[PDB]
RNA sequence: UUACUGUUCCCUGGGAUUGGCUUAUUCUAACCUUGUGUCAGGACCUACGGGCCAAGGGACAUUCU
RNA sequence: GACCAGGCCCGGGCGACUGUUUACCAAAAACACAGGUCUCCGCAAAGUCGUAAGACCAUGUAUGGGGGCUGACGCCUGCC
RNA sequence: CAGGGCCUAAGAUCAGGCCGAAAGGCGUAGUCGAUGGACAACAGGUGAAUAUUCCUGUACUACCCCUUGUUGGUCCCGAGGGACGGAGGAGGCUAGGUUAGCCGAAAGAUGGUUAUCGGUUCAAGGACGCAAGGUGACCCGGGUAAGAAGGGGUAGAGAAAAUGCCUCGAGCCAAUGUUCGAGUACCAGGCGCUACGGCGCUGAAGUAACCGAUGCCAUACUCCCAGGAAAAGCUCGAACGACCUUCAACAAAAGGGUACCUGUACCCGAAACCGACACAGGUAGGUAGGUAGAGAAUACCUAGGGGCGCGA
RNA sequence: GUGAAACUAAGUGGAGGUCCGAACCGACUGAUGUUGAAGAAUCAGCGGAUGAGUUGUGGUUAGGGGUGAAAUGCCACUCG
């Protein structure tokens, strides 16, 4: 009944991991801010990955 | 029952920024924070004993206090109080147990407790269990007398002080029979630097039970164990103390 | 005289036993609601598993 | 006073669905099936339809598809009749 | 690590912050500490804090060089 | 009568014991442990983290807090 | 129903304020923040795929209207309450199970036999109320004066509350239970049709005893030390201050009417999540049958689901 | 039992870092596998199992660092 050494991905659920790394995240502080700054020059599509809304089909709760 | 509240600073040992200053200290039961009076203000009334209830965040017992205009209070345990006592804070009281009054009014040689060092901040000295303070003299401004520790300071006369000892003297006298008697009030394990490895601090390594292998006894900051008065040199309080301890 | 006091006693408790059990009533339904198992058109099918 | 959002109060009702469930419904129920706005309410599609064709409405149930698109039940009272308001239109 | 050269915590002196009367001790006015003392707006600050008035220290110490 | 369902005894070394440890070759005689001892700290406390403000220690006050060594209990713990 | 429109813990942000090369850090009220608190529904039926969501029946919550009465209210503020541990076992109930009885059907090619097979069911909620259970002062059953739950009055800085004093009060506590809900509804079986799907009629009996919970009464009781969240909703009430007003506001019963946003599919002890695989693995929680058994172990079975995706 | 105690026999009570033993958490021995079914698992036994217990959800501590019942162990199969 153990876990094998490399599940790291435990399937948490998308409220925390926004809490995380979302968009309001990065905005915050200052890293961040410069953090998508190179996202856009470097020209990817989706900025956040770990981002999710408040309701809808994504919202976890 | 309104003076006990769930409000209380958690995660001990950890500072503003989350890491641990003060070691060893987590886990253990829950408790509730209960509302000491120590300033002993509401002067000229008399309240009486009731409970003698279980304080967790200290050494000694409490009482209720039950005062006519119908507040309620918490004060230290006295040794030999009993349900029924009453307590008064004033100038003109008499010197019995359980009152409050400065150090003006009391005669030499009387048994001390809760003293305050400065007006209004209230009692901080001789809180915990057993603990006693004896007047030994008053000149003019101030009073000196002697600590549980047995160091004689110099406190102002108008500083307020209860009469008596605390109570549940005989608490050393039982000894935690295992460990998990010690978890249980937020303890962790304490462990010995002559184990660690040499990074972790100053004795760690050597193979076997490796001696000090130091000119002294070092902390895990550097700093030698023993010996070194940690007092700061010219300290604001340096001429209010008459001797050291011993 | 004292008949209205006792009279209107037992009203009073009444009103508060009737209000008191409903409490206690409801709040059971929340309870097993949050454990799953309130339901007894799932319970009955479930009742031998 | 003030509504939930503002918009185009026509735009509420894009257009019906013909389905032969749907139709199947109508009869049963006394019910018609309609796609409405993301940003649409019962409350205005209660109001819209007691608007367009003059007729009370019993009670709304919505969803939203996994397209993004918002789907509306509206069950008529039993006065009136959803065949004979569907005729009207133009759809059995 | 009792290897070389250095940094930091800490101790000490000179100078600034820093003043008065006496023969180094005292004084209060800078400065330090405290108030569940008090006043304050639409309201609260017994929520930190601010103003005022007091209390304990006191030109020491803290701070800079 | 199936499945299920303790092998036991004598003696010795280490550690008192329940527990913790090198996720993926080491579960131990290592660590921890209750207790014992030394030393520091009179609260604006020592100590600890920070450039600093400040925070933890503590909404605690020497029967308390921090640190070093030893490690139940029993007999002892010498000389420089 | 779940979450939000209500509350707050951990913790994260923080008006001003303090500190600091910059970024920024510390930090007060306040605001966010469920893993908690608070708050109103069940049964049956329908069925390509959804239903406590649609239909039927019976209820609940909030708001509004209506009818009288009251005629100063609503916030701020004060207080109560919410409000809580572990261990242990006893008692009173129920779920559930077994057997019996009742009803219906049955010959299952054997030596005998009906001893065989099936059914015997129903909720939320409303109304009433309880012991031989637990509790509540008085004795070795009776008597008696204070005394429980639960109320009232009074004094002081003093409305409520708190404290003190005085006074009424043998009954209280709640799981269960009774009745309505609850209809020849559901149902075995039988009578006919068929494209074999089900449809259409009919539809008896629907009781008791024993066993008995890890669930309910129950933060009920006892013991112990490690001494067991907060806020709001709710309830009571003065003054100061703020807003509004003769109904245009508060409050009571019946009746009537009205009813926001998001999730709802499917898998979930897994082939769909996490392991690069249709991987002998990991994955919180709920429901917990029959025989033997101390037992949720173990063995064989029911409901139900499967025979493991190369074979001979 | 005594002057009163100390002491002492029954019953009640149900304490414990108590015992056996599933779930759950662990991983002592051996076999198998070792271009594995699996980048640590399967099978058979084994340890704890009311406690210093296990676990979910939501969070905190970030590299001249943190955390560590202390192995230089862990900090996204990566750690002198
Ligand atoms: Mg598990
Ligand atoms: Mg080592
Ligand atoms: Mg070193
Ligand atoms: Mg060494
Ligand atoms: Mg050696
Ligand atoms: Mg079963
Ligand atoms: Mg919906
Ligand atoms: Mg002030
Ligand atoms: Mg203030
Ligand atoms: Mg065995
Ligand atoms: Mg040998
Ligand atoms: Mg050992
Ligand atoms: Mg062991
Ligand atoms: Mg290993
Ligand atoms: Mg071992
Ligand atoms: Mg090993
Ligand atoms: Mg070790
Ligand atoms: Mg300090
Ligand atoms: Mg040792
Ligand atoms: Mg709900
Ligand atoms: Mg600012
Ligand atoms: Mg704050
Ligand atoms: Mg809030
Ligand atoms: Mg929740
Ligand atoms: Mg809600
Ligand atoms: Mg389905
Ligand atoms: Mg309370
Ligand atoms: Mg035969
Ligand atoms: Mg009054
Ligand atoms: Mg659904
Ligand atoms: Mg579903
Ligand atoms: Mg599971
Ligand atoms: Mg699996
Ligand atoms: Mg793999
Ligand atoms: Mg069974
Ligand atoms: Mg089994
Ligand atoms: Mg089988
Ligand atoms: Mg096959
Ligand atoms: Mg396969
Ligand atoms: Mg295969
Ligand atoms: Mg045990
Ligand atoms: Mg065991
Ligand atoms: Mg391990
Ligand atoms: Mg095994
Ligand atoms: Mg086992
Ligand atoms: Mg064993
Ligand atoms: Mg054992
Ligand atoms: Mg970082
Ligand atoms: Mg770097
Ligand atoms: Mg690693």
């Amino acid at each position: 009944g153990k876990a094998a050494l490399c599940l790291t991905k435990r399937s948490r659920s998308r409220k925390s991991l926004a809490r995380t790394h979302g968009f309001r995240l990065r905005m915050s502080t200052t890293s961040g801010r410069a953090l998508l700054k190179r996202r856009r020059a470097k020209g990817r599509k989706i900025l956040c990955t770990k981002t999710n809304p408040s309701s809808g089909k994504r919202a976890s709760p | 029952n309104n003076l006990i509240s769930g409000q209380r600073r958690c995660g001990k040992g950890r500072n503003a920024r989350g890491i641990i200053t003060a070691r060893h200290r987590g886990g253990g039961h829950k408790r509730l924070y209960r509302k000491i009076d120590f300033r002993r203000n509401e002067k000229d009334i008399y309240g009486k004993i009731v409970t003698i209830e279980y304080d967790p965040n200290r050494n000694a017992y409490i009482c209720l206090i039950h005062y006519g205009d119908g507040e309620k209070r918490y004060i230290l345990h006295p040794r030999g109080a009993i349900i029924g006592d009453t307590i008064v804070s004033g100038t003109e009281v008499p010197i019995k147990m359980g009152n409050a009054l400065p150090l003006t009014d009391m005669p030499l040689g009387t048994a001390i407790h809760n003293i305050e060092i400065t007006l209004g901040r209230g009692g901080q000295l001789a809180r915990a269990a057993g603990a006693v303070a004896k007047l030994i003299a008053k000149e003019g401004k101030s009073a000196t007398l002697k600590l549980p520790s047995g160091e004689v300071r110099l406190i102002s006369k108008n500083c307020s002080a209860t009469v008596g000892q605390v109570g549940n003297v005989g608490v050393n006298q039982k000894r935690l029979g295992r460990a998990g008697s010690k978890r249980w009030l937020g303890k962790r394990p304490v462990v010995r630097g002559v184990v660690m490895n040499p990074v972790d601090h100053p004795h760690g390594g050597g193979e076997g039970r490796a001696p000090i292998g130091r000119k002294s006894p070092t902390t895990p900051w550097g700093y030698p164990a023993l010996g070194r008065r940690s007092r700061k040199r010219n300290k604001y309080s340096d001429n209010f103390i008459i001797r050291r301890r011993s | 005289s004292k008949l209205q006091l006792k009279l209107e006693q037992k009203i009073k408790m009444k009103m508060a036993k009737k209000i008191r059990l409903r409490r206690n009533r409801l709040m059971r339904k929340r309870k097993l609601r949050k454990r799953g198992a309130w339901p007894p058109s799932k319970m009955k099918k479930l009742k031998n598993v | 006073k003030y509504p939930r959002r503002i918009l185009d109060v026509y735009q509420i009702l894009q257009s019906p669905i013909i389905t032969e469930a749907a139709i199947k419904n109508i009869a049963d129920e006394n019910s018609l099936l309609f796609t409405v706005d993301v940003r649409a309410d019962k409350k205005m599609i209660r109001e819209a339809i007691s608007n367009f064709f003059g007729v009370k409405v019993r009670k709304v149930n919505t969803l939203i598809r996994p397209d993004g698109t918002k789907k509306a039940y509206i069950m008529l009272n039993k006065e009136y009749n959803a065949s004979e308001l569907a005729k009207k239109i133009g759809i059995f």
